[PDB]
């Protein structure tokens, strides 16, 4: 223990400069401690990374970020006090994440790259675009400043950019008063959410908040008959002779915000309207109503409802968020009359994800075990994770007063005298904030293992081999990359065999002599999870007191019926064109949009301009913009007198070369011809020109099949002198180059392979497959879909932010964009809580006295297909282009925010919801531009101060 | 519980402090507000603390609420609506309604400026209105304001702590049970309310009911609290009692005679008469069990359950207990050292009559 | 102890403002002087303050080159005090407010001993826990406040010439008895009743003045568990309502127990409220007054009702082992009551109407042996040759049975 | 019903007197003299005027004595003597009154000085002398003279004022240099200051107690007593603070019984309370006398 006092020296790339010249014993990598000799502060531990002799004598120089950390003046007093690596290892290390999002094998990849470690409090972690940042550091259960990460310390990951979903169970004792003279609702709302709103604020969290409002209506009324036939479709029947229908109100949906304290009066403003709207007053046409119990709500219902929209993370994936929540808030106790299958089924479900599931009570704490399911005998569920709410004398007491109901032998007497929920430990009591403001992911490693010998009983065994050996990824990369996979996938790893187990399920990846085998273990008799086919009312959150019928079914998915030997293939071929993406694997999938950059008008509307209809319904810069990007996207007279001058170094044209698989003299298809009409009559005559070069066999296309015709555009042609590895290495698309008042009338889709790892920042391959538009046009927008499996996030995030910059200097836009914004629950791209908004079209003011309706003039033949024109011409007065999507027609806005639908008298309307902050520029405007567009269409639909005729009137003459 | 008059005062910045509003009008003159102006309109440093001050044979209530930010005049707003009651009235329970009133308040003024301008001030006049009597007559009221806030208020009257339930105590019903909602008790409570005979004491409860001991003791607490149950002493035939010089009441208040002459009375049986009453309550001694009397007074016992009696001498303290004192700490009575051993009181008899080194005490 | 008061505050204003002065032992000092220096018209009079859940008891006095204009002596308290203790420590209050305006009005005794201790805040701010020896005033206060936790009896000495005496009923009779029920009991008294005081006699008369009643001397010198008052009364030479008086007045401070006397035949037993510990705190005095018995061996010979005087010199020292366990409070005296609910003797049937309205259940035997005088043996064959109409009962006397802790 | 009988400066009429002219115009009728002769009455005594059983309104008749009737007796000229406790058991506190025994005192004096000389049913000098004992000296004299002219008395009560301030400092230095008899003693000093006024007319001695004091012994008391009724003077108790009630200071319970017992003795009277302001409850203590 050598006591060498020193004299700091300040510094500002291993942050510590240190002399071998000074410390000839100490060598590289060692621990160096750093802590004023007199100071009552607690010490520093670092690493010396490397060795410079020229730092000076009685003198250790260190970073300024460390220096304040650690509080240490400068110029004072230190200590070089050297500690062998082996005292002060660390118990347990957490780290967080924000604003990312990070898989669970990129997780295990970091964690076992910071083994072996010096670290400090709220250090900035990075690994290959990955950023955490430890926060909590423990030495046998005490907080420590600082440690070291050995192969045995305890690593856990959380984030403060989850996925939230609160309900609140709005039963009949949500208007009961509590002991101390205060609504349950006022407890609920103006208590517990406000605190958690600010401990999200202190926290500086940035979650995406999901808000329903939920509860559960009986009926007095015989054998339907008396409902109205349109809300029959949502009425179910208890098992007692009742009728009953549930309702879901949505406050806000995929919403995020840097302030939440903004919400709690939109609440208290549903409370206030709740009774008329579930209908319980004047229910017209409906008997006579009654609020439910909260032991007799549909608490079990909403859980799975949650469970639903959380089981399809994997479309529509962003790279934003990071992380799971479910929140159920109840006025009752912990006690509900649930069915006894859905119970299972639901605690199959959650055993099978890992999003597990948090309940706040808000009444009395009871005197017995708590939650409680009376089925239709009680159960104690041990997978939620419950608390109560206290609000901020003596004696509360734990008892529910109940209302008032308005109007011979004395020797043996003596003698036989002195001869479930039971264990209620009333100490839950606790508010688990902490779990409440930055979830914890699911843990990497466990513990448990069954026996050697009773895996016989329950499980089989499926083996299968592959050899990844036989530039190239090695043999090593593809073992761990087969242990990633499984993690994204929801495994864990038991404590170069690997063990891995998911639910009953038990996997086994090894390697020995360079091949990788893989063992899989399913259990004998899976437990069938028969659907439960679910019925509801939905109120959209755009709407104001409208309802709409909706079905769900309930289902548990088969983890043995995963293909896992199918996916391997396609990772050991690292993206061959023999192995593709199929639908039954979950792969991760997402849509991005090129559009053109309308930035004049959009900023007119965004200045304040009323109507939002002056978008109306140059061709060369902008083609040029086009050629150029897509360029970016792939990382780059007669007889002969004309290609003579072509060939010519100045005069005629430009010469693609220099690039790796590309032939020289090489030119694209489109600027030629541009140069053609240009140096040299018109583009007719241009292209036929050009084929018969072709013909001439002089020029052609550098795919080598010159069978093709000649196709003008951003195609790759060579000049002078197999197929299908070139158009999955290069990017190729075409160009294809009033209506409802006429008296006449009165491929699409490619692929390519792409290499994720640009400006090197890793030590494996990653790749991923790209569809995009096989066309381009300047009235229809560019489609480009990626999907894929083993591709760093990070990474592919980064490659898209370089698209979108370079788009951005083309004067394009580059958006993300949902899949399904017009499907229902039930389909794939479906959203329990989404429902289309819809805008009536009246054609009645149109319509002229004499003739009924509209067409008149026109044959009745084309009728079903000229209106169509007509609500479309309406359409591209607001900006609205075609959208081709891979059936009914669709238009997407020139800001990427709206999306919009033919039904087949109206419109359908919804919201992008993948637009964030981030991606959001000066075209595609503010964060409130759809909410103005909606006034204007919709006033423009109702013929608001005659502007539609204003319309039909000034477009009647052109057919004139 | 009474209220006489809701007043409403705030910082006005050119006159200072001055009441606003009242209800009735002019019920707290100025000579009277000028001097609890300083507990009314307070320092920053009693902000959201209760205030209770009796002057001039009234008492006042209230809870001063300080509002600090830059758009009002001196960086913050001061306001107070209070309550005021007579100098004697017992407002332990009107503490929580100010309290909640001022929370109200706040909420207001934050949200849509409720109390900022004057053009929604004025609408408070109706609201104490309101208050008034709908607080006086019926201590609950429900009054919308606007579309996002409605005033909920409920008096409770706060009842004194309860005793401590050891495990040999006897509950006895005193509410007579069968007028509540039994879907409304703590789901405990109606585990254990059929076993509540007035025979049964608490450790037999758990054990018939298969409850924690701790838990039930707790409930048996609670229902003590509400007022539901009472807790008398174990009856067996060999308890020794002295009467009480409360006996003599039972001849001197006719209510007590009602009351006792209906409970004593035996089921279907005429109703007894009050001369075989209070020679009951006198013929006792300590020197007399409860088996002598079988055959002491047999015509007495005519029209009387002895069990029932000896219950409501015990329930209205007509009767005292004694008992017997020897793990023998001397702290310990009979009934308990056998309900903790497990034997009978007869058992038990056996087991001190002949040991002589400890002896027995009454008290 | 909800009695007992959680701090003593003294507090003053004038044309300096208001400054606190004292306090013994979550406000600022600054808070208190606003709150608690109430304004002239509130002066005179009680004055109560709540906040939160801390009581605030204080009479201020209005104080009539000077420069203060009123003062007030605050005693604080926990919310859910008994009222009861909320208007004796104003009355206590009040009491040391009246003196120290007496001494304000002769010699300015109050700002003068408050002005020093005013500099020597500041002195000590280079003050109300490291000020207190400096000046006596704080040390009366403090003085006060422990006798209030402890004594229960206050006897304060201001200028060291005025004396003020208080009490607190409820701290002093704790065999927790109520001050009402003893103030009830005490005001029906009667003359075949005997005074008993627990300590000596020569360690009862140092605590009294120095100007006591001669009377007051005279009962304590002739007292004994032996003589009523009556037999009392004639001996020291005083009237009967003086008698009755001073013993009120001596049972008021705890310092007398009112007791039918030991006649031969009184009838006693253990009080329900017994503590026989076997380890009890109060065994250790029986012992080390008198060792060679053991305090639950003779405690067990009252378990059946037994007479005073028949072997319950060892008779002569007996009788002490009735005085010490009666002056404390283990025992109780059983006592005889009829009520109403042989005609060939019109004799007797006169002297029983005579006596017919006694028959109530609220008059004892010895009473009427006291007021019309006849012999035990021709009341009780009055009462035995009834035996349809008069009901007899054996119990406590409810109206000195409350001293022996048992409420009715 | 009621015969008032007023006394001649110049002479004494003896106790038996009275009784003699009781006796000798029994079962005769008297008359109520007229207003400007009853200074040339050449008689030892005056009869003032006579009601039948308010005053009842007697026109000038006779009316004839009955053994029944009550004499009362006053007379012209009175001297009284007033006596002082200040012992250290009137130094506490009266809650009631809301002073301290030792003001209050004072201002019993103060009022019983000036209701005594404000003023005749049916149709006047006054001596003074006021000393203040104490138990810690024996008494200091402060008034040998005081012939009371009632338009003085203001300056009067303002010069007993500092005589009474100077003595309460020395009782206080007396006893604040002391930490870090009664009745029987007052009463006699009582008789020695009487033989200092004019010639003839009943005395008057006016003690002001707390009621602390109590006798010796009852010898003593009669040898007291024996004395007082010896000299012929009325004594009088104006008894000073509030109830009994059992939370006083301790120590301090008055002896009402024994200035009751005095005071039915030697023709004087007991006061409870001194009321605030002919024949009133001041005038009727002490300038009148009966033998029946």
């Amino acid at each position: 223990r050598t006591t060498k006092v020193y004299k700091l020296v300040i510094h500002k790339d291993d942050e510590l400069v240190v002399n071998p010249k000074v410390f000839p014993h100490i060598k590289l990598g060692d621990i160096v401690e750093i802590a004023h000799p007199n100071d009552e502060y607690s010490p520093l531990l670092l690493q010396v990374k490397s060795l410079k002799e020229d730092l000076q004598k009685e003198t250790i120089s260190v970073d300024q970020t460390v220096t304040q950390v650690f509080r240490l003046r400068p110029y004072q007093d230190v200590y070089v006090n050297v500690v062998d690596p082996k005292d002060v290892t660390l118990d347990l290390v957490e780290l967080t994440f924000k604003d990312q999002y990070i898989g669970r094998g990129d997780m295990w990849r970091l964690k076992k790259s910071l083994v072996s470690t010096c670290a400090y409090i709220t250090q900035k972690v990075e690994f290959a675009g990955i950023r955490a940042q430890a926060g909590e550091l423990w030495v046998k259960n005490e907080k420590v400043m600082c440690g070291y990460i050995s192969e045995d310390t305890r690593v856990v990951f959380r984030s403060t950019s989850a996925m939230v979903y609160i309900f609140i169970q709005m039963s009949c004792e949500m208007w009961d008063f509590d002991i101390y003279g205060d609504l349950y609702f006022e407890k609920a709302v103006n208590g517990f959410l406000a605190d958690l709103f600010t401990k999200w604020k202190e926290k500086n969290c940035s979650h995406e908040v999901t808000v329903v409002l939920f509860s559960r209506t009986f009926y007095d009324a015989k054998s339907v008959d008396e409902f109205p036939e349109i809300n029959r479709a949502s009425i179910r029947q208890d098992h007692k002779g009742r009728f009953y229908e549930d309702f879901y109100k949505v406050v806000v949906q995929n919403e995020r915000r840097e302030e939440w304290t903004s919400l709690l009066v939109t609440i208290k403003k549903l409370f206030i309207q709740y009774p008329v709207l579930v209908r319980l007053e004047q229910a017209e046409g409906f008997p006579q109503g009654d609020n439910s119990t909260s032991a007799q709500g549909n608490y079990l219902e909403a859980i799975n409802l949650s469970f639903n929209v959380f089981d399809k993370h994997y479309i529509n994936r962003n790279f934003d968020r990071t992380g799971q929540m479910s929140v159920v808030i109840t006025p009752g106790v912990g006690v509900f009359e649930v069915d006894r299958l859905l119970m299972i089924l639901t605690k199959q479900r959650m055993i099978d994800n890992g999003i597990g599931v948090d309940l706040v009570c808000m009444g009395e704490q009871p005197l017995h075990a708590v939650p409680l399911f009376k089925l239709h005998d009680y159960n104690i569920p041990h997978w939620i994770n419950h608390s109560f709410y206290t609000s901020k004398n003596s004696f509360t007491p734990r008892i529910k007063l109940a209302g008032k109901k308005p109007a011979v032998d004395y020797d043996a007497y003596d003698a036989q005298v002195f001869r479930p929920v039971v264990p209620g430990f009333c100490c839950t009591v606790g508010v688990d904030w902490k779990s409440l403001t930055t979830p914890a992911c699911l843990p990497l490693t466990t513990d448990y293992f069954p026996d050697r010998q009773g895996l016989q009983n329950d499980y089989t065994e499926g083996c299968y081999d592959l050899l990844p050996e036989a530039v190239q990824m090695t043999a090593q990369q593809v073992f761990e990359e087969f242990i990633c996979q499984r993690l994204m996938q929801g495994y864990q790893i038991i404590v170069d065999q690997y063990w891995l187990s998911m639910g009953r399920t038990f996997h086994k990846v090894t390697l020995k002599d360079k091949m990788i085998t893989v063992t899989r273990y399913l259990p004998k008799y899976p437990y069938e999870s028969a659907q439960i086919h679910y019925t509801y009312s939905l109120c959209p959150s755009h709407s104001d007191s409208e309802f709409v019928s909706c079905w769900v079914e309930f289902s548990h998915e088969r983890l043995e019926e995963y293909k896992w030997n199918y996916l391997d293939q396609y990772i050991c071929s690292a993206g061959s064109e023999d192995f593709s993406l199929i639908e039954s694997l979950k792969f991760w999938r997402t849509r991005f949009l090129l559009l053109p950059a309308c930035v004049t008008a959009t900023k007119r509307i965004t200045e304040g301009e009323a109507h939002c209809d002056i978008y109306g319904d140059d061709e060369w810069q902008l083609l040029d913009g086009f050629v150029r990007f897509v360029e970016g996207l792939n990382r780059i007279s007669t007889l002969t007198e004309i290609l003579e001058a072509m060939k010519h170094p100045s005069t005629g044209v430009q010469l693609l070369s220099e690039q790796k698989g590309l032939s020289p003299y090489c030119f694209i298809s489109a600027e030629v011809v541009h140069w053609l009409v240009n140096h040299v009559q018109t583009q007719a005559m241009a292209i036929d020109i050009m084929q018969k070069m072709l013909e001439e066999q002089l020029i052609t296309h550098a795919s080598g099949e010159a069978w093709r015709t000649f196709i003008y555009g951003f195609y790759f042609y060579k000049i002078v002198t197999d197929f299908a590895s070139f158009q999955r290495k290069w990017f190729e698309v075409a160009f294809v180059a009033p209506a409802f008042l006429l008296p006449w009338l009165p491929p699409e889709q490619r692929t390519v392979t792409l290499d994720v790892d640009v400006n090197n920042r890793t030590d494996r391959l990653e790749w991923c497959s790209c569809y995009y538009h096989g066309n381009f046009s300047l009235n229809a927008a560019f489609e480009i879909k990626l999907h894929w499996m083993a591709v760093t996030a990070a990474v592919l995030f980064e490659m898209v932010q370089g698209w979108h910059r370079k788009a951005t200097s083309c004067g394009f836009l580059l958006v993300p964009v949902l899949e399904g914004p017009f499907a229902l629950p039930s389909y794939l791209y479906g959203d329990p809580l989404r429902a289309q908004l819809f805008i009536p079209l009246n054609i009645s003011c149109l319509l002229k006295e004499g003739s009924e309706h509209l067409f008149d003039s026109f044959e009745p033949e084309t009728y079903w297909d000229r209106m169509h024109l007509f609500q479309e011409a309406i359409a591209h007065r607001f900006g609205f282009v075609q959208d081709k999507y891979s059936n009914k027609p669709q238009y997407i806005h020139v800001t990427g925010t709206v999306f919009l639908q033919l039904p087949y008298v109206g419109y359908n309307w919804a919201y992008n919801t993948m637009l964030t902050k981030t991606w959001r520029s000066s075209a595609t405007g503010d964060e409130k531009f759809a909410d103005r567009l909606l006034k204007d269409f919709t006033d423009f639909c109702i013929n608001r101060d005659n502007r539609l005729v204003t319309f039909w009137t000034s477009c009647l003459e052109k057919m004139h | 519980c009474r209220i006489e008059c809701i007043f409403f005062s705030e910082f006005h910045p050119t006159l200072g402090p001055k009441i606003t509003y009242q209800v009735p009008e002019d019920f707290i003159s100025r000579e009277l507000f000028d001097t609890v102006q300083v507990y009314i309109i307070t320092k920053p440093e009693l902000q959201n603390k209760l205030i209770t001050v009796t002057a001039m044979e009234k008492k006042l209530i209230g809870c001063p609420v300080c509002i600090e930010h830059k758009k009002y005049s001196r960086n913050a707003l001061l306001f107070n609506l209070g309550f005021v009651c007579d100098a004697q009235a017992k407002t332990c329970a009107l503490e929580p309604i100010v309290k909640k009133l001022a929370g109200y308040l706040t909420t207001l003024e934050l949200e849509s400026s409720f109390v900022s301008m004057e053009e929604s001030k004025q609408k408070l006049v109706p609201i104490m209105t309101i208050l008034l009597e709908e607080l006086n007559a019926s201590g609950r009221c429900t009054l919308p304001i606007d579309e996002s806030n409605t005033i909920h208020l409920k008096v409770i009257e706060q009842r004194p702590d309860p005793p401590v339930a050891q495990e040999y105590d006897v509950p006895v019903f005193t509410k007579d049970k069968e007028d509540f909602f039994n879907s409304q008790w703590d789901l405990t409570t109606q585990q254990i309310l059929p076993y509540i005979d007035g025979f049964r004491h608490i450790q037999k409860i758990s054990a018939e009911a298969d409850v924690e001991l701790n838990l039930v003791r707790i409930a048996i607490q609670n229902l003590l609290y509400y007022g539901v149950v009472t807790l008398v002493s174990i009856l067996q035939y060999s308890n020794v009692y002295c009467p009480t010089p409360k006996v003599q009441d039972l001849v001197d208040d006719k209510s007590l005679q009602e009351a006792c002459l209906s409970y004593v009375t035996k089921q279907g049986h005429k109703r007894a008469s009050l001369r075989d009453v209070f020679q009951l309550y006198c013929s006792l001694s300590p020197g007399t069990t409860v088996r002598d009397l079988i055959g002491r007074h047999p015509q007495q016992l005519q029209h009387v359950d002895e069990r029932k009696l000896i219950q409501f001498g015990l329930m209205k303290n007509l009767i005292r207990r004694l008992q017997k004192y020897p793990l023998y700490t001397g702290c310990h009575s009979y009934d308990e050292i056998c309900c903790k051993t497990g034997m009978s009181y007869h058992e038990l008899d056996e087991r001190l009559e002949n040991d002589p080194n400890i002896i027995i005490c009454w008290k | 102890d909800n009695t007992s008061p959680i701090s003593v505050i003294l507090v003053s204003s004038g044309s300096r403002g208001n400054k606190l002065l004292f306090r013994y032992p979550r406000f600022s000092d600054v808070i208190l002087a606003t709150i608690l220096a109430t304004k002239s018209e509130m002066c005179g009079q009680k004055f109560e303050l709540k906040i939160d859940n801390v009581r605030f008891v204080g009479h201020p006095t209005l104080l009539q080159a000077p420069t203060m204009i009123l003062f007030n002596v605050v005693f604080a308290l926990r919310a859910n005090a008994d009222p009861s203790v909320i208007n004796c420590l104003h009355n206590l209050s009040r009491r040391i407010a009246t003196v120290l305006q007496h001494e304000e009005r002769r010699c300015q005794y109050l700002t003068r001993e408050a002005k020093l201790i005013l500099a020597l805040q500041d002195e000590v701010s280079a003050p109300f826990h490291h000020i207190l020896p400096k000046c006596k005033l704080a040390r009366d206060l403090k003085e006060a406040y422990d006798s209030l936790c402890t004594s229960g009896v206050v006897r304060l000495h201001i200028n060291s010439w005025l004396e003020v005496s208080f009490c607190l009923p409820h701290k002093i009779h704790y065999a927790l008895i109520p001050p009402e029920a003893i103030e009830r009991s005490l005001k029906a008294i009667r003359p075949y009743h005997a005074l008993l005081l627990l300590s000596d006699e020569k360690s009862l008369l140092g605590e009294l003045p120095i100007d006591c009643s001669p009377a007051l001397v005279r009962v304590i010198k002739t007292t004994s568990a032996v003589k009523n008052l009556q037999q009392l009364a004639q001996d020291a030479d005083l009237a009967l309502l003086q008698v009755f008086q001073l013993a009120a007045h001596l049972v008021y401070w705890g310092k007398a127990i009112i007791i039918y006397p030991l006649c031969e035949n009184n009838v006693y037993m253990l009080s329900p409220n017994a503590s026989v510990c076997l380890y009890s705190p109060l065994a250790e005095q029986f012992s080390h007054q008198f060792p060679s018995h053991d305090l639950p061996s003779v405690l067990a010979k009252f378990s059946l009702p037994v007479s005073l005087s028949e072997f319950r010199v060892q008779e002569t020292q007996l009788i002490q082992m009735v005085v010490w366990m009666l002056q404390r409070r283990l025992l109780i005296q059983l006592h005889t009551y009829v009520c109403l609910m042989a005609a060939q003797n019109p004799e007797d049937l006169r002297m029983f109407a005579r006596l017919l309205h006694y028959f109530r259940g609220r008059h004892h035997l010895e009473e009427i042996m006291y007021n019309e005088n006849t012999r035990r043996s021709q009341l009780l064959m009055l009462f035995d040759k009834f035996r349809s109409v008069l009901v007899v009962t054996t119990h406590e006397d409810p109206v000195i049975a409350v001293f022996q802790a048992l409420l009715p | 019903g009621q015969v008032f009988l007023l006394m001649k400066k110049d002479y004494r009429i003896s106790r038996n007197v009275r009784l003699a002219w009781f006796l000798s115009h029994l079962h005769q009728t008297v008359q109520a003299t007229p207003q400007e002769m009853l200074l040339q009455s050449e008689q030892e005594l005056e009869v003032l005027s006579v009601l039948p059983p308010p005053d009842e309104p007697v026109v000038p008749r006779p009316f004839l004595l009955v053994p029944s009737t009550r004499v009362t007796f006053l007379a012209w000229q009175y001297r009284f003597v007033i006596e002082l406790d200040l012992s250290p058991s009137t130094g506490i506190v009266d809650d009631s009154t809301g002073e301290i025994l030792f003001d209050e005192v004072f201002h019993a004096l103060s009022r019983c000085l000036g209701g005594l000389l404000r003023p005749v049913p049916g149709s006047p000098e006054i001596y003074v002398t006021i000393q203040a004992y104490s138990s810690i000296q024996s008494h200091q004299v402060l008034v040998q003279g005081c012939l009371l002219d009632p338009s003085q008395r203001e300056v009067f009560l303002q010069q007993i004022y500092e005589q009474l301030c100077l003595f309460e400092d020395k009782v206080a230095t007396m006893l604040q240099q002391q930490y870090d008899l009664g009745l029987v003693s007052m009463i006699r000093q009582g008789i020695l200051a009487l033989q200092l006024l004019p010639s003839n007319s009943s005395a008057g001695i006016i003690v002001i107690t707390d009621g602390v004091t109590s006798v010796p012994d009852v010898a003593v008391c009669e040898t007291l007593l024996n004395q007082l009724r010896s000299g012929t003077v009325a004594c009088s108790f104006v008894q000073v603070g509030g109830v009994y009630s059992y939370d006083c200071s301790f120590g301090h319970v008055p002896n009402v019984e024994l200035m009751k017992f005095i005071a039915m003795a030697t023709f004087g009277s007991y006061l409870s309370t001194c009321p605030e302001p002919g024949l009133t409850v001041y005038h009727r203590a002490f300038l009148l006398y009966s033998f029946l």
